[PDB]
């Protein structure tokens, strides 16, 4: 979707004209990005079921009001669908470093949080707090490059700023 | 639309998986040839006026039925919107090797063409015969076999894009089919 | 953003640097019109309050949008300047329309044509003429996309209807300019719950307003009109044309078959072996491309191809038109049904075996790149 | 990969049939000379729309009384049913040039087609004329002897394709009388 | 458009009649439940987005195709418009409980609500589930047999006025089916 | 077979028929030297459209009277019939060099030939002189002794099938003599 | 004007957002490609002098029939008029090479043209057979380097599409 390729596509076709100068000169800046995103992407992928594990109930240890009964998560089962629940994120922010843009986040995670986060009294403090708690953990020896490392950062404040 | 980026995350949306290092590479295939990408949609849109006057009026060349007085592109409104008409295809079409995967134009371009010359009464047999000069003067840049105007290149293959962008101008052909 | 008392931006037209805000919004339009009264009342700047101007420009020029809270910025930006008096409504409107959220749903998912027919029917609340399309799609070939959405906004069909402070709605008029013109408009504009976003082809409008003639099914005229003007006729009588055209009008059904494109074919019994209706005038759809090691060649089936009609209109009548003097001579009197034709030997190329020869005769006239 | 091809010509339940490039070469080494006789479909699909245009107008030339009152290619109803017809036979004998079998010519498009022809008044008299120019079209652009148009091409003898095609199209002029 | 004193109206204006003393006692009744059906529409609106929250959630945890991706309720913005799509379900209920009569809502709401959810690609066999889901709850609150919230009234009968939205909720039902 | 072949002649309608290489065998084991016989007329044929062109143009420049005003072949109506008349002699007796007889030359096309030229008006002193140069052409195909256009041949000698032609235009001449 | 810096300013800021990682990516284009046409347009600088004297006369040689009296080249000074005519033309395709895209081509010597050149009486096809004459003399050895002679044909031949 919102891509750097689509970015510059739908805007010279609004303008409509040919492909310039200026949007065959975009897509070289891809050659020398996508070598450090998409080896960020597979870091993602082969460790996805640990980040959603010991990072999920990181949320549960700073908000342990929450497993009482009458609230969020009532039972063993929403604390599964909770689980569920944060999995689509990471999957995203995996969907939105294969691409180079923002685009799979916005309108699959993002657009339409602000109805069904307060209809469903699902607290967004809590959402933020287990995503940030992925973001200060990142490192260079251990994790990934030194330069994917701002990336898989710059987007998931961005799901903390769009959130928030 | 869908590039070749996000056509492999719609794939991948269905069955709800992380795309991993089994078709990463078959996307990092695609950034190899980048710059062998880059320069072709800069080869298409070099000569793109000489494309479509060189393209109508061989159409006109073979079948003169059109010029005249009935026909389609009789009078000199419809010229103008024929070299118009051609070069909306030539427009969408260096879209879709741009992006890498026809869905830019599928979906603006082709969806309603069908019936938009069907009720306007444009000869259908000879769009096919307008949009095959284009698609055989697109494969005759982009490989260079060009003989009146022969450009400078780095020396390598060109021929995946060759057969990507033959695989675009008979998706046009059969929906106006 | 500009000023607080803006009556028109851009500078198109010389007087409207001198020209005021309208002091009150404008009247209505001075003929008869049954239908309006059966209609609700126009909501404009100075009569209503900004939760339902909010609401009725999300109805009408965004369609059906839904328009979510973190979804459009560009739109909370141009809202929060109309609310301001920074500019008037109707250049509000050219602000949504100019947006990037009228963009990523009108402008991008559909179609070059149905591009159109979505701005009269957003910004005019009508449905255009073939001379509108064509003078209104050669601005997205040349001027893109801020010059098109200029063309509705500083025209003096908006000015006349709507004016500076009205918000853009359906202008029953009674008495107008074409008959097609009022029921093309009725088709654009369906009541309540219904959006543009999933009809990505509309192909309906696309196809009535696209020739001249063939105008659109009574069907899809009397769904829309208002209410003790429809009904003792949509109980049962047409109502079952309504609900067939509704999963018609859904799904995108292509009128090839019974809107334009209108052939007689022959009865099933008349050919019985070239047999299968299916699989009647099909075809090979063969292509070859021969580059390198990389290049196919796909020969698939086509559908069934019709008879188009129209190149069969440039053939056959506009040439062929030879038709003349055809006495030939008629002194031939043992001629005997035939006269000029050749036995035509033509001998299937002797590759040494297994390939043989037949002959057939026809009657032969030497051709026009021939002698002399 | 040519039983891929006859089915999808006798209308079983795929689509379309694509090669890919490594099949193109299976496929050429399956049938003989594969290399020439993917050039001489690709000089009649090309110019397919050409061809039926001229040809019935080769056959309203010969014999006027067609577009008389009276006629069969009077009331154009009619007249692009048989620009229509002249089509499904070139799309039919060029499938039947590239398999190099006139097994799928003679049960998909020839069995009936003399009794659907006497059962809608279509002259053979005419339609025989049709089918006999469009050999004579046919031939001129296989090897390469066209009036206006000369294509360019590997050089040599293409003859064992050109009396290939004058065997099929006698198919045709076999099974219409 | 047309409440339950001008439905009456109409049913007049098609016989010319005066409207009298035969059916103003029926119309007086309906004045007799003023109160009654004032404190209905009161009790709908008053708990109305723990309504919907609860009817869709509903449909959601008895068939969970639509969280699975492909479904039509599985991304965020899908959510969000079927949180609003059933809440313009229950203003448009309200509407028609207030008018006294179908009409408000066939218009406004149902007239073209069918086409746009079979373009769209809705499940119509879950949205028969989301509100009848309404439909037993809306009769719970005016019937004041709500479990987790009970409301103070002024005691006596009112089961005419639970026919009446139950029926109400059948036509939302049937112009989607 | 040549009674098939018999059947397609006579019939007074355009009518077609081919012979399949089983029935083939048949045919050259039937006919004597059959193989130098079907490269007979194959050698004439597939230069019967420069033969009537040469002839009648080289008709022309022995006699300068045809393109005076008021002439035969002054007008292209007539001038295009005189080539319609070139072509129809040359197919007849090439059908007369494929059965080896004369009878289907005398009945189907000489019978009624000088009947029908003074009836005409047309110069068979003329017509002889176009004829006698088809005489003198077929000769240099027949024996490969063109000066253009030399085809290639299985070697050996074809000196009777010379004289067998030559005895068929000399019949036509003495039938218009 | 249309650079690729103010295509992607203006399509975030038509959107109503921040730049997001889409935005930020496309200005690293900029990195590796301004040592290609930066290098170009000194070239282009330090001979813009030539490339008016021995190519803007090969139009002349071309149409002499344009010095004919009562055409658009009646006297000396017209000719002197034309070397300006066309110095105007390469002084902005240096005035993009540094931009990046068609930013200053297009409102300052493309948009209009179809008015002044036919209300005038100029022959905008004795425009392009200057403008092609330069595009066709570009080589390795002598002019560039190899890669600023495909953007800088690059240029040209836009301006003769916008022409023809
Ligand atoms: C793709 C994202 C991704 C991560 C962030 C980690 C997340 C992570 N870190 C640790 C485990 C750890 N993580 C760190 C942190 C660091 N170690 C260092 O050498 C650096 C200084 C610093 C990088 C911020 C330390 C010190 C431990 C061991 C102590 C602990 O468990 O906290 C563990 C448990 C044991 C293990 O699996 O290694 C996990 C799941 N894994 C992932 O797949
Ligand atoms: C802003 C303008 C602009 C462009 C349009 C592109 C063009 C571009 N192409 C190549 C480089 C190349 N480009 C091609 C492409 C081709 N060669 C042919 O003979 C075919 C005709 C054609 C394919 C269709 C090949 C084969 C190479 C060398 C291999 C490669 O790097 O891909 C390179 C050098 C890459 C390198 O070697 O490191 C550049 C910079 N770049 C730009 O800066
Ligand atoms: C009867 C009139 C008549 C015409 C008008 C032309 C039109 C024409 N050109 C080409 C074929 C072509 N046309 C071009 C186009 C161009 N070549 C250039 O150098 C320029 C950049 C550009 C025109 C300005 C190219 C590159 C080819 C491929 C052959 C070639 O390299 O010349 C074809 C063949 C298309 C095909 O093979 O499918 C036709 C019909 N030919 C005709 O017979
Ligand atoms: C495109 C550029 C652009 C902007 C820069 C802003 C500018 C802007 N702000 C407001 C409108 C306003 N802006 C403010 C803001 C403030 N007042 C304070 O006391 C604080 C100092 C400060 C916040 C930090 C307030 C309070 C209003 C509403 C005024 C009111 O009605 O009470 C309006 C009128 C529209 C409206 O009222 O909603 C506009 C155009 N909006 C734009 O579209
Ligand atoms: C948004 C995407 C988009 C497209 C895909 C094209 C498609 C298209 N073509 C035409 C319109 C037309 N297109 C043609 C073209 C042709 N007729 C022929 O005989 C030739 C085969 C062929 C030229 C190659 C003609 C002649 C008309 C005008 C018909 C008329 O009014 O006479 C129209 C109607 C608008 C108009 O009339 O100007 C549209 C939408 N245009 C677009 O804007
Ligand atoms: C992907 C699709 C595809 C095709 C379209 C063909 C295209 C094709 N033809 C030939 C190659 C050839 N093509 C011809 C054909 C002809 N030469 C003539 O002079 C006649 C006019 C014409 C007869 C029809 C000849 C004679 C050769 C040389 C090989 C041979 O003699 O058989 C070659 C190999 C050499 C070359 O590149 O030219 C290819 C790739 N093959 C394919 O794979
Ligand atoms: C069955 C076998 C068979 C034939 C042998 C021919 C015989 C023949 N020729 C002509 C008809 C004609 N034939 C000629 C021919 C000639 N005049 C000359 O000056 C030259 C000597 C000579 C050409 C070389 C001309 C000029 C006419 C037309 C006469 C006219 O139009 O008035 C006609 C009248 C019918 C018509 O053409 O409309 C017939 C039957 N046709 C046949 O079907
Ligand atoms: C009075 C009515 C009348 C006509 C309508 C034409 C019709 C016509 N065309 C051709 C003959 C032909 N027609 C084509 C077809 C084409 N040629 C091209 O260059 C295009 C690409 C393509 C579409 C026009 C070819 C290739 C030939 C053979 C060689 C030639 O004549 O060009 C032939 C000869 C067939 C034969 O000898 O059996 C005839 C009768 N001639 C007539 O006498
Ligand atoms: C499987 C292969 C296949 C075919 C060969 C055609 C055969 C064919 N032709 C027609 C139908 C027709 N075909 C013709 C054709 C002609 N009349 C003439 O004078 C000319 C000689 C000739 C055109 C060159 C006409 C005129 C009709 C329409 C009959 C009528 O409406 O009266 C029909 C009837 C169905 C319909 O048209 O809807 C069929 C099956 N279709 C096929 O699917
Ligand atoms: C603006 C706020 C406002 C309202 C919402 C209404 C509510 C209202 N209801 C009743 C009065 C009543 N209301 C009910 C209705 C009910 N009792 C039940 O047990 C059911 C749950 C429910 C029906 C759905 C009944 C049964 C009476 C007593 C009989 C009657 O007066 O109708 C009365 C007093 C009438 C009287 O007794 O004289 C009032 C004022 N009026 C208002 O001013
Ligand atoms: C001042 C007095 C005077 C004359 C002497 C004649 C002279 C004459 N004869 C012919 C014209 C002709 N002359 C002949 C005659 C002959 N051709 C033959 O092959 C035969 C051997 C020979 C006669 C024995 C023919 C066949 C024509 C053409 C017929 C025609 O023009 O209608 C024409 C051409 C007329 C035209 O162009 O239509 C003229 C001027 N006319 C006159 O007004
Ligand atoms: C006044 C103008 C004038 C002409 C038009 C020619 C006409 C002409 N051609 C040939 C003679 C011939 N004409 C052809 C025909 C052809 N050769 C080919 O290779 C092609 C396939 C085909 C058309 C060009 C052949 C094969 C011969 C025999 C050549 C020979 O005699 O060796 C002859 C001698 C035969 C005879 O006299 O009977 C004459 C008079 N000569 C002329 O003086
Ligand atoms: C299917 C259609 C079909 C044909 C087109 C012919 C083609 C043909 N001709 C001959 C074979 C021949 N053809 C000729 C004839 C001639 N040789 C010359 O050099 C003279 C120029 C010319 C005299 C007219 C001779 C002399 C032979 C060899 C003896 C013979 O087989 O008759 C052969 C056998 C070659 C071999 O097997 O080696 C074949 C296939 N036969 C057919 O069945
Ligand atoms: C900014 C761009 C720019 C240019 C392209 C040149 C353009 C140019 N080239 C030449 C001069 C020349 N140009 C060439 C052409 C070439 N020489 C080679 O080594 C290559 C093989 C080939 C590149 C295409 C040759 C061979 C001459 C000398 C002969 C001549 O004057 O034509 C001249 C006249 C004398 C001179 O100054 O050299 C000029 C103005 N100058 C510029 O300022």
């Amino acid at each position: 979707m919102k891509s750097v390729i689509t970015t510059v596509v739908s805007a010279a076709d609004a303008a409509g004209r040919f492909p310039s100068n200026s949007d065959l000169e975009s897509i070289q800046g891809n050659i020398q990005r996508s070598a450090a995103r998409l080896e960020a992407a597979e870091k993602l992928a082969g460790n996805h079921e640990a980040v959603v594990k010991e990072a999920g109930d990181a949320c549960f240890a700073k908000y342990a009001y929450l497993k009482n009964p009458g609230e969020a998560g009532e039972n063993q089962e929403k604390i599964n669908k909770c689980y569920r629940d944060v999995d689509h994120y990471m999957r995203l922010v995996n969907y939105c470093l294969v691409v180079g843009g923002t685009g799979p986040l916005d309108e699959w995670g993002i657009a339409g949080a602000r109805e069904v986060y307060r209809t469903l009294n699902l607290p967004t403090s809590a959402y933020v707090a287990s995503i940030a708690y992925t973001r200060d953990r990142l490192c260079v020896p251990r994790d990934m490059s030194a330069q994917a490392g701002v990336e898989f950062s710059a987007y998931l404040d961005y799901l903390i700023n769009a959130l928030s | 639309m869908l590039d070749a980026f996000s056509r492999v995350v719609v794939n991948s949306d269905a069955k709800a998986a992380y795309v991993g290092g089994s078709d990463l590479q078959a996307l990092k295939s695609f950034i190899a040839d980048g710059n062998k990408r880059l320069d072709a949609v800069n080869s298409i849109v070099s000569n793109a006026s000489c494309m479509v006057s060189d393209a109508v009026s061989g159409m006109i060349c073979e079948n003169p039925g059109l010029i005249s007085p009935g026909g389609n592109c009789y009078t000199n409104r419809r010229m103008a919107a024929c070299l118009r008409d051609g070069e909306i295809i030539l427009r969408y079409v260096s879209y879709a090797l741009l992006a890498g995967d026809a869905s830019v134009l599928e979906d603006r371009c082709l969806n309603g063409l069908k019936e938009t010359y069907i009720a306007l009464g444009v000869p259908t047999n000879s769009s096919i015969r307008a949009v095959s000069i284009m698609k055989a003067q697109a494969v005759a840049f982009i490989t260079n076999t060009a003989t009146e105007r022969k450009m400078s290149f780095a020396a390598g293959d060109c021929t995946s894009l060759a057969s990507e962008v033959a695989s675009y101008f008979d998706r046009v052909g059969a929906a106006i089919s | 953003l500009t000023l607080p008392g803006t009556a028109e931006t851009n500078l198109a037209v010389p007087s409207n640097a001198v020209r005021k805000v309208q002091p009150y919004p404008i009247a209505k339009p001075p003929s008869y019109s049954s239908v309006d009264s059966l209609r609700p009342a126009r909501v404009s700047r100075m009569d209503a309050d900004w939760a339902t101007i909010y609401e009725q420009v999300r109805r009408q020029v965004m369609g059906n949008a839904y328009v979510m809270e973190g979804e459009a910025p560009d739109i909370d930006v141009a809202f929060s300047q109309l609310k301001g008096g920074n500019l008037t409504v109707r250049e509000f409107v050219r602000a949504v329309g100019k947006s990037a959220s009228y963009r990523t749903r009108f402008m991008e998912a559909k179609s070059s044509y149905n591009f159109v027919l979505l701005n009269f029917k957003h910004f005019l609340g009508r449905a255009p003429t073939q001379e509108e399309v064509s003078t209104h799609i050669q601005i997205l070939a040349t001027s893109g996309l801020e010059a098109e959405i200029d063309s509705y906004i500083d025209s003096d069909e908006y000015k006349a209807l709507f004016g500076d402070h009205v918000v853009p709605y359906v202008v029953y008029r009674g008495t107008y300019l074409s008959s097609e013109r009022f029921n093309r408009m009725v088709k654009a504009n369906p009541g309540g719950a219904t959006s543009d976003k999933a009809k990505s082809n509309l192909n309906m409008i696309a196809t009535v307003a696209a020739d001249l003639p063939t105008d659109a099914i009574d069907v899809m005229r009397g769904l829309p009109s208002p209410i003790t003007s429809e009904t003792l006729a949509f109980g049962t009588a047409y109502y079952w044309a309504k609900v067939e055209k509704e999963a018609s009008e859904g799904r995108s059904a292509s009128p090839i078959g019974e809107k334009i494109g209108k052939f007689d074919h022959a009865p099933i019994s008349t050919y019985t072996s070239l047999c299968s209706y299916d699989k009647v005038n099909k075809a090979p759809q063969i292509s070859v491309t021969n580059v390198g090691s990389d290049e196919h060649s796909y020969v698939s089936v086509t559908s069934k191809y019709i008879a188009p009609d129209m190149a069969a209109a440039a053939q056959m009548l506009a040439d062929c038109q030879k038709y003349k003097a055809g006495g030939n001579a008629p002194t031939g009197k043992w001629m005997k049904y035939y006269p000029g034709t050749t036995v035509n030997m033509a001998p299937y190329i002797s590759l040494n075996d297994t390939g043989s020869d037949s002959s057939r005769t026809v009657s032969v006239t030497l051709d026009k790149v021939k002698i002399s």
